DNA sequence: TGAGATTAAGTTAT
DNA sequence: TTTTTTGATAACTTAATCTCA
């Protein structure tokens, strides 16, 4: 009818070809609109698609609007707005589809993407410089191209002994097996959670050019591997008993009751994220607990908090208890409960 | 004109559009106003000023707020206020349709500006002054400004209303009546000039009768006029042409008629007038405007009303004629099945009579107030001064042989063939003439008859225009609504309110600006209460709430522009900090807080807030609805003339709809009084309060003489100034024992069982139990009524149940109704010998369950011995009632091929007569004793609705027996031959729920 | 046919049937006066299946005496329809080739009428004429088809009840207007990408001329 | 070898 | 030949689905 219909109708269009990349939730009620004015519409109210360079082992995403993965809506934050720090690819340059990110040890590396041709994607890697794949425009080819990090391909254009987990960032401990003397890549914990290996078993891993490769489980798992060793995400995590420690790693703020207050006012950037965000979220992401689990958690509990202070937590429901994540995480739960109490006394103070 | 009452309310289409007004004066003349029209628009002195045309028109409208409604989550305490913005705007009229960039005030069409901006209720009399009156044409009085030409008001006067009461017989042959191949036959008019003077006429086309049948009625005392100026108005019989019938027809709807008057008039009758008319002489009825500048060339225009979870005919004429349908008007009141003419008749006129002498088919009765209450007997008598066919025993129609009022009844001698007993049902139900075979061979006796049956229907519209009081409903919803009374019958919920909404609107000075994108969450949440058990045999009291929804609409100040903000929660460590912060940072007098579930599926907790501070629109509305209601109902009571009915009757009605639709407008999405935190806290307080008055009588002990509430008396929202005692000081007689039980409740209904069995102690106990709860239990305006003594009462599912009612004045040995509340009885779903089955059976049981036995079987016996008298005998088809087998089921819209998956319903053939998306339906579907179960919904479709049927069939029978047997199995408890009731026949186990 | 003697083609096959009944009842009256279109703008668009013209444009008016039958087909620009109409596509596009501009002439647009003949200046009078033939003519082209194109805002309104099944459908200001309010906004690509959200290709105004 | 759990929707009642 | 449309849900009812085959 108007301008407004137009440019709605051309988006409801536009999103309509994006909604694998997922804005899928406000695509429904796009199709509410158009059900009505018009009395009906062509359409009804988490993967790539198929299309398709060596692989960047890791944790792979994908984004296009402006971060879900292909193997299922796994959609989750990103360290300091990087997706916005390098603009828009995707506007600024058509051609694009589905900028692909691959994490790596707590490391952000871009791997392929598919156009076009490669050489503007390439040309856009340099222009914003953060990593990139290879140069081609499994023991050939893509193993004279040297790197820090593994990589095995997508196109050109054994026996273990015992466990030992490793050690990346701050309470950050990727998981690790030692076979007969080398680490198996099993970073990611739910292949080591849907396949559980017995040490000092012979095990199917096959090996291309550097590494091998493939609840009562899950606590065997938690059992043997140093007990205190609770699953964080794709990685695992110690308790970390620490104060004020964390929450200057956390904001990188120098470690310092009112040097800290005074510390978080010399930055501007630290207040507004410290004024940005609420209490529960910041502390949450400061001791790294997974969002699923300690939602859960919180909701099977039965906290006392006044004066905005937690004083005696409990729990009513141990049907959460069976998860031995869970588990873990309110053995530490009193370390949670004090940096909330720090947290939200900073807050008042500023 | 000086004193002159306003009867319809227009405005013409033309090149310069004028907004014209007919009265009516003390005498018997028609004057007519005009006024010039614009639009108006009350943007702010900041959007008109720059613009290419100076302000044509400016008023000082004055200081007006604005105040901006939204919603939004708020994932904290931090709420920004809300921004109101007081201005200068002014009141701005421009003769043509100008986009401004400011547009503020919307969603008012033109008519409610113009009567609000200049003052003028549009039904009423004023005294026109002749100041500023033109005589701009031959009685057409034009003057400027209609502001001051109003400054007083009058009470209004009984003018003398000129009314066209008319139908017309055609030729059904075989099909519907068309207006290209079916000819006109009996046009009738109960035509009622500005005199005083009912004329009666029936004009019969002469085209059909012969020299021989004419020249008789002329002898019996009738006309055959060949032109219009030579008709005699003071006739009742006239033997005219058709091209004459439609000239005659066409000067009385030209004539400034206050009304006219039909059933299933604008879909067919006066469409059948018009294009006849234009089909046959080729003139066109002209609707001269008031001062003869538009000519309109009637025609009938379409309006579509339909619901996203109805198609009306209307007039076009600016003349200021009224023209009016009754059939459509019937399918917008209340709920019933009788929709139809000859329905709505023997549902509306009844009496009771006495046969005073028999005979060989001569059954003299008699109607009057001692065989009847009251009016029945009158109104009896007023259909049978034309009348001629009167249904008795529901089943016997006999044509009236003599009739004779004589003061105050009849004197009707039917064709009897000897009735047992004394006192019989005398109605008006339909009647045994076949009308398409009384057209196939037509003769004089037959052409009279049917001018007989004619004027009765042209009566008849009369009869149902006075019983409905459509004429007091018009007048009612002009006064109300703030709109022409051509549109108060054709306007739905949200744009009733609009008028009324402005006026308030523009009383308090403000506009409401809504953004775009303020709620979109899809409902709120609700739940029903299973019953106890499936039998009580006790008495039940009732006890209903005084509209539940708008009295906690006014409340709890649930309004848009009073809405704080919706603090909501995902996780249980911050849920209990900020519900702290709000308890402590919003006292409660001041601030209703209200949780409502969660509008977002990760959310456990959402707070809605609303401020008790300022009245809303809402809230100020339907208080004003409400009190209109009480103030044009008492009067009814004090009025003794017809008045009584003619004025004081409709106006409480018409209150009394708009005050229950606010609530369901304040949910409605768009709408000028959306408000989902409101329809959201609405629904969660009334839930809260029937939780509150269940768990208070549920377990009530009446010891001595006090009762024990089951539960503490307290506010189940905040700490209000209520005592928490239970206990009560309730004067029963002493020696009272009995235990109340709260069983079931409804939005606003709640059932206690109570020990006792005879009528009279529990509706002393109910009404004192009454008299007491809105004492202490119920608070501020929260009234409770205590509706009647329900005993008897079947739980048969959660919400559906029969009882035996008696009100707080039929005590005892008063006859009994079997008012019930959606089951069985009150359901159209059941069909035939149904519900007579089911009635027995509950009143044997009644007895059988009352004294106490709890191991009587003998009930099923019984009912197995009573069915099996007809059980098999009736596998005959023997011409079964096909009248009352369906049920409300209507030509369906919404279907993929077929609604209700079956043969051809909706789908269909040949079904011309009356059939259409929104009419009820009346239709059925060597082999006795069927075996097994085939679906039983075979032939189910929409074909020509008569009422008749074959005969010497075997053909399988329906959910009848089946349902009866469900019911029956539910009331009782052992299933020792559950099986065996249709293992032979059907082959099936009751659920037994 | 009795009054005025139709080669029923197999795409409208399961509409002349009922057409010839619902016609013949007007016919006996209507025939015998005169209308503005020739007594032969009644079956012409019947021909050739109706398989590709996903798009129906729809008017009320068939013009004054100058009629020509389907809507907006007459050479001589002069029509106040066609000229806004034509104005409003050289602004969208800019095209100069200009030797009448009409909606008919399209692999894949079909026009209609509403009305199929009205009298000399007798617009909106024949409502109950052509009003049964109308739904029934109506179903057909709702039966299958992308988008509908009606113009006449209110003229328009009643369409829903004549509409047998759910279909896209847009109803436009006509250009006579009140006040010149058609080439302020009237968003004629959304036809053209409305076609794109059925998986259907767009089509440009401008194929033939 | 009868016992159940949404459809497929309506279907009446505050 | 010109301004105009409509209240959300909670549930009992029959429906075959079909296979144990
Ligand atoms: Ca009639
Ligand atoms: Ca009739
Ligand atoms: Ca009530």
């Amino acid at each position: 009818t108007s301008s407004a219909d137009l440019t709605n109708l051309k988006e409801l269009l536009s999103l309509y070809k994006s909604l694998r990349f997922s804005a899928i939730e406000k695509y429904n009620s796009l199709v509410e609109w158009g059900t009505s004015t018009y009395w009906k519409i062509g359409v009804q109210k988490t993967s790539i698609s198929d299309y398709y360079l060596p692989v960047y082992f890791g944790s792979v995403f994908i984004y296009s609007k402006g971060m879900v993965e292909l193997g299922s809506g796994n959609s989750f934050q990103i360290p300091d707005e990087i997706r916005s720090a390098c603009n828009k690819v995707l506007d600024s340059d058509n051609g694009i589809d589905f900028l692909r990110f691959v994490l790596l040890n707590n490391r952000w590396i871009m791997e392929d993407a598919i156009s076009q041709s490669p050489v503007n994607i390439f040309k856009l890697a340099s222009e914003y410089g953060l990593n990139i794949p290879n140069y081609l425009e499994y023991s050939i080819m893509e193993r004279s191209f040297d790197d820090t990090f593994p990589k095995i391909s997508i196109s050109y254009i054994m026996y273990i002994e015992s466990i030992k987990v490793d050690r990346i960032g701050d309470n950050i401990f990727i998981p690790s097996v030692i076979t007969k003397g080398k680490k198996i890549l099993v970073k990611d914990v739910d292949h080591l959670i849907r396949s559980k290996v017995r040490e000092h078993t012979f095990v199917k891993v096959k090996k291309k050019n550097t590494f091998s490769i493939l609840g009562e489980v899950i606590k065997r798992i938690i059992d043997t591997i140093g007990r205190d060793y609770y699953v964080n995400g794709k990685y695992f995590s110690k308790v970390g008993i620490a104060g004020l420690k964390q929450l200057t790693n956390k904001l990188d703020i120098n470690e310092c009751v009112d040097e800290l207050v005074d510390e978080i006012n010399k930055s501007g950037t630290v207040k507004r994220k410290i004024k940005n965000q609420s209490v529960f979220d910041l502390s949450r992401e400061c001791l790294g607990y997974p969002e699923a689990d300690f939602i859960t958690l919180v909701n099977n509990m039965r906290f006392k908090i006044e004066n905005c202070k937690v004083v005696n937590f409990n729990i009513e429901n141990t049907n959460c208890l069976n998860n031995p994540s869970i588990e873990t995480i309110y053995g530490n739960f009193n370390q949670f409960v004090s940096i909330f109490n720090t947290v939200t006394d900073v807050k008042k103070r500023l | 004109g000086m004193d002159v009452r306003c009867i319809n309310w227009f405005e013409s289409h033309g090149e310069n559009r004028f907004l014209y007004l007919k009265s009516r004066c003390r005498n018997g003349e028609t004057v007519f106003i005009r006024f010039p029209h614009y639009f108006y628009y009350v943007v702010t002195d900041e959007i008109y000023q720059s613009l290419s045309p100076p302000p044509f028109n400016a008023r000082p409208m004055g200081k007006m707020r604005t105040i901006d409604i939204d919603e939004t989550i708020s994932y904290n305490l931090d709420i920004k206020d809300r921004k109101c913005s007081v201005a200068d705007m002014w009141l701005i009229e421009e003769p043509k349709k100008r986009s401004i960039q400011n547009a503020t005030m919307d969603e008012f069409f033109n008519i409610s500006w113009f009567y609000i901006s200049n003052g003028i209720s549009p039904d009423g009399c004023y005294s026109l002054d002749e100041q500023y009156l033109t005589k701009i044409n031959n009685g057409c009085y034009h003057c400027d400004d209609p502001r001051n030409c109003f400054a007083k008001e009058i009470p209004r006067f009984d003018i003398p209303r000129s009314y066209l009461f008319l139908d017309i017989e055609c030729h059904f042959d075989k099909k519907f009546p068309s207006v290209f191949i079916n000819p006109i036959s009996h046009t009738s008019y109960c035509y009622i000039d500005l005199s005083g003077k009912r004329l009666l006429f029936t004009l019969i086309n002469e085209e059909m009768l012969t020299e021989q049948e004419i020249q008789e009625a002329v002898d019996r005392g009738c006309l055959r006029i060949q032109s219009l100026m030579e008709m005699d108005y003071e006739r009742e019989l006239v033997l005219c042409s058709e091209i004459v019938l439609l000239r005659i027809a066409k000067q009385l709807l030209e004539l400034t008629f206050d009304y006219v008057v039909t059933f299933n008039g604008h879909n067919f009758d006066l469409r059948y007038i018009t294009n006849r008319l234009e089909l046959l002489t080729g003139e066109k009825i002209i609707f001269r405007s008031p001062d003869k500048k538009e000519a309109v060339h009637l025609c009938i225009y379409e309006r579509n009303q339909s619901s996203h979870k109805n198609t009306t005919f209307h007039v076009n004429n600016n003349n200021g004629t009224i023209f009016f349908d009754l059939y459509s008007f019937i399918q917008k009141s209340e709920k019933l099945d009788s929709y139809k003419l000859d329905s709505i008749s023997k549902n509306a006129f009844s009496c009771m009579g006495k046969v005073l002498n028999r005979g060989v088919r001569e059954m003299t009765f008699i109607g009057d107030d001692t065989t009847d209450a009251k009016g029945k007997a009158d109104t009896f008598a007023k259909v049978l001064t034309t009348g001629n066919y009167v249904t008795v025993d529901e089943d016997i129609i006999c044509k009236v042989i003599r009739k004779d009022i004589l003061e105050n009844g009849f004197k009707v001698v039917l064709s009897c063939p000897t009735l047992p007993n004394d006192i019989y049902k005398l109605s008006f139900g339909k009647d045994d003439i076949d009308l398409a075979q009384m057209y196939k061979d037509y003769n004089l006796n037959i052409a009279l008859d049917m001018a007989r049956y004619c004027i009765h229907d042209a009566c008849l519209c009369q009869y149902l225009w006075e019983y409905y009081g459509v004429e007091t409903k018009t007048d009612a919803g002009a006064a109300t609504y703030v709109l022409p009374q051509s549109m108060v019958f054709e306007y739905r919920a949200s744009t009733i309110i609009k008028g009324p909404l402005l006026k308030l609107l523009l009383e308090t000075k403000t506009i409401l600006v809504r953004s775009e994108t303020k709620q979109k969450f899809p409902y709120e949440g609700g739940k029903v209460f299973a019953p106890k058990q499936k039998m009580f045999s006790n008495n039940v009291l009732i006890f209903d709430y005084n509209s539940l929804y708008p009295n906690v609409c006014i409340f709890g100040n649930l309004s848009p522009e009073t809405l704080v903000g919706v603090v909501v929660s995902t996780n249980r460590l911050e849920e209990e900090i900020n519900n702290q912060l709000l308890l402590q940072k919003y006292p409660p007098p001041r601030y209703i807080t209200v949780h409502c579930e969660p509008r977002l599926p990760n959310l456990i907790s959402e707070i809605a807030i609303f401020d008790r501070s300022i009245e809303g629109t809402i809230p100020r509305l339907l208080r004003t609805f409400l009190a209109e209601r009480a103030r044009y109902k008492k009067m009814l009571k004090q009025a003794t003339s017809s008045t009584e009915k003619a004025i004081y009757d409709s106006m409480q009605y018409t209150y009394k709809i708009v005050a229950n639709s606010v609530y369901g407008l304040m949910g409605f999405r768009n709408s000028a009084l959306y408000s989902y935190a409101s329809a959201k806290s609405c629904t969660s307080i009334g839930r809260r309060m029937i939780l509150y008055l269940e768990s208070v009588l549920n377990g009530a002990e009446l010891s001595n003489g006090m009762l024990r509430f089951a539960n503490t008396l307290s506010n189940p929202f905040y700490m209000d100034d209520r005592d928490i005692n239970p206990i009560v000081k309730t004067s029963l007689p002493i020696d009272y024992r009995f235990r109340f039980r709260s069983v079931y409740g409804d939005t606003d209904s709640v059932f206690t069982e109570i020990d006792s069995q005879d009528v009279d102690k529990s509706i002393e106990i109910a009404k004192e139990l009454e008299r007491l709860i809105n004492s202490r239990v119920l608070f501020n305006n929260f009234k409770i009524e205590f509706e009647a003594v329900y005993k008897n009462l079947i739980m048969q599912s959660k919400k559906k149940y029969t009882t035996m009612k008696y009100s707080a004045s039929s005590n005892s040995k008063s006859v009994p109704e079997r008012i019930n509340k959606g089951t069985s009885e009150t359901r159209r779903d059941v069909s035939k010998f149904h519900k007579n089955m089911i009635k027995t059976y509950k009143t044997r049981l009644s007895e059988m369950l009352s004294e106490g036995r709890m191991n009587s079987n003998q009930v099923c016996i019984d009912i197995l011995r009573s069915l099996e008298t007809d059980l098999r005998s009736e596998f005959d088809s023997r011409s079964s009632p096909l009248e009352l087998f369906m049920l409300s089921r209507m030509h369906h819209s919404n279907y993929k091929s077929a609604d209700n998956p079956n043969m051809y319903l909706v789908t269909e053939k040949n079904n011309p007569e009356t059939i259409e998306l929104g009419e009820r339906y009346y239709f059925a579907y060597n082999v006795p004793w069927t075996k097994k179960l085939v679906n039983i919904k075979t032939y189910e479709t929409i074909i020509d609705r008569s009422f008749k049927l074959g005969s010497n069939q075997r053909i399988f029978y329906e959910v009848y027996f089946k349902r009866l047997t469900s019911e029956i199995v539910n009331l009782l408890d052992n299933k020792v031959l559950c099986i065996s009731f249709f293992q032979r026949m059907f082959g099936s186990r009751p659920t037994f729920y | 046919i009795s009054h005025a003697p139709i080669t029923y083609h197999d795409d409208w096959e399961p509409v002349m049937s009922q057409l010839v009944e619902f016609y013949n009842e007007v016919a006996s009256w209507l025939l015998r006066d005169e209308t503005s279109p020739i007594p032969d703008k009644f079956f012409i668009q019947l021909k050739q299946p109706l398989r590709n013209k996903r798009v129906c444009v729809c008017g009320i008016d068939p013009y004054p005496k100058d009629g020509t039958g389907v809507p907006f087909e007459s050479p001589n620009f002069t029509k106040k329809s066609i000229k806004e109409i034509a104005s409003s596509i050289s602004r969208l596009t800019g095209v100069i080739d200009y030797k009448g501009y009409n909606l008919n002439i399209i692999d894949g647009v079909i026009p209609w009428n509403y009305y199929l003949s009205c009298k000399l200046g007798e617009t909106k009078s024949h409502a109950i004429y052509w009003d049964k033939i109308s739904k029934l003519l109506l179903q057909h082209i709702t039966k299958h088809v992308s988008v509908l194109y009606c113009l006449g805002k209110t003229d328009f309104s009643n369409i829903r009840a004549k509409l047998e099944s759910p279909v896209t459908t847009i109803v436009g200001y006509h250009p006579a207007a009140r006040d010149h309010q058609f080439e302020k906004d009237r968003s004629f690509e959304i036809i053209n990408v409305l076609l794109e959200l059925d998986n259907k290709t767009p089509i440009n105004w401008a194929q033939g001329f």
